[PDB]
């Protein structure tokens, strides 16, 4: 509306297909699951104090 | 009663944790360092009478506590103070060899002070007793082991003073 510089608004499936899902791009949740992290139970049973 | 390797493993213990890398670099440090320990003590152990009668020879003999009324006037009292200065040498041994000074105020430095308060032993003259036997034995090793001698020399000043 006569104020600014046009800029890329919409992506192809293609397009954002292409840079997001490379690898260094990619993040870890994209697409299937991931487990949670917790230390082995032994360990924590292990330690000097709850 | 513990050496180097004995309190390593009882923090690692008291931890609960496995030997990490600084466990293992204090390990390595004693294991290079104990070979230079026996030597120092085969030499010392050579040499306990000779120590002995060199530290009296330097700061206890011709002054008062050999005269009459000193703490060091009779045979029973030299005899008695011979065998303190054995006994400071001899735990110094062990001391540098297990490269930790919990053998001296498990063993030496319990109740060494009540007992010389009781008796009247001078703990200045002893402790000037141990310092001459810890520089005649730092004469006797070299520079590096006199060091490791010294150090714990001085614990047991420091604990008799
Ligand atoms: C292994 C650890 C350990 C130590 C060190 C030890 C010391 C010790 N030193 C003692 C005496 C003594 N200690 C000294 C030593 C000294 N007086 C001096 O004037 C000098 C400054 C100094 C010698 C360098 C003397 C003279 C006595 C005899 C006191 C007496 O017979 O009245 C006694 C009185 C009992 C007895 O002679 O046999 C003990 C228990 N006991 C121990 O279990």
């Amino acid at each position: 509306g006569e104020d600014t510089v046009p800029y890329e608004r919409y992506l192809t499936p293609g397009g954002y297909s292409l840079r997001q899902t490379r690898p260094g791009a990619l993040r870890e949740d994209v697409g299937v699951k991931v487990k949670v992290e917790k230390t082995a139970r032994f360990i924590e049973l292990g330690t000097s104090s709850t | 009663m513990q050496d180097a390797i004995t309190s390593v493993i009882n923090s690692a213990d008291v931890q609960g944790k496995y030997l990490d890398g600084s466990a293992m670099d204090k390990l390595k440090a004693y294991f290079t360092t104990g070979a230079l320990r026996v030597r120092a003590a085969s030499t010392i152990s050579a040499n306990a009478a000779a120590i002995v009668k060199e530290a009296v020879a330097k700061s206890l003999l011709y002054s008062d506590v050999t005269r009459p009324g000193g703490n060091m006037y009779t045979t029973r009292r030299y005899a008695a103070c011979i065998r303190d200065l054995d006994y400071y040498l001899r735990y110094a041994t062990y001391a540098m060899l297990a490269g930790d000074p919990s053998i001296l105020d498990e063993r030496v430095l319990n109740g060494l002070k009540e007992t010389y308060n009781s008796l009247g032993v001078p703990v200045g003259s002893t402790v000037q007793a141990i310092q001459a036997m810890k520089e005649v034995t730092a004469g006797l090793v070299g520079a590096d082991a006199g060091r490791e001698m010294g150090v714990y020399f001085d614990y047991i000043c420091s604990g008799l003073s």
